[PDB]
């Protein structure tokens, strides 16, 4: 979507 | 039976997927991310289908699958929410498109 949340998958 | 042709591609097709070959972008998949830890306290709302490559084998191996068409739109369904969740601009759905990639031609060399 257009943001809502963004998974914590950063950098993993 | 214990799993018919269809099926047993499908189980070959997922072992790869979880093979730690595809593992390095693989993970993601193999497990139902951890959203309460992950600050992901909308995960629920957005994931209607919550699908992970363990849980597709997990209802094959309780034969739940009927054909392998059903193991694809399970397996598919997990890129699916994948792309549901995250935005173009995320590791997870670039991720979710190699190994859709992999799973895509897996599907493809299996003869239905």
């Amino acid at each position: 979507h257009n943001l809502l949340r963004i998974k914590q998958f950063l950098q993993s | 039976g214990k799993l018919s042709e269809q099926l047993k591609h499908c189980n070959g097709i997922l072992k790869e997927l979880l093979s730690k070959k595809h593992a390095a972008y693989a993970w993601p998949f193999y497990k139902p991310v951890d959203a309460s830890a992950l600050g992901l306290h909308d995960y629920h709302d957005i994931i209607k289908h919550p699908m992970d490559l363990s849980t597709v084998k997990r209802k094959m191996e309780n034969r739940d699958y009927r054909d392998a068409q059903e193991f694809a739109a399970d397996v598919r369904l997990m890129f699916s929410n994948c792309y549901k969740y995250n935005p173009p601009d995320h590791d997870v759905v670039a991720m979710a498109r190699k190994l859709q990639d992999v799973f895509e031609f897996r599907y493809a060399k299996m003869p239905d």
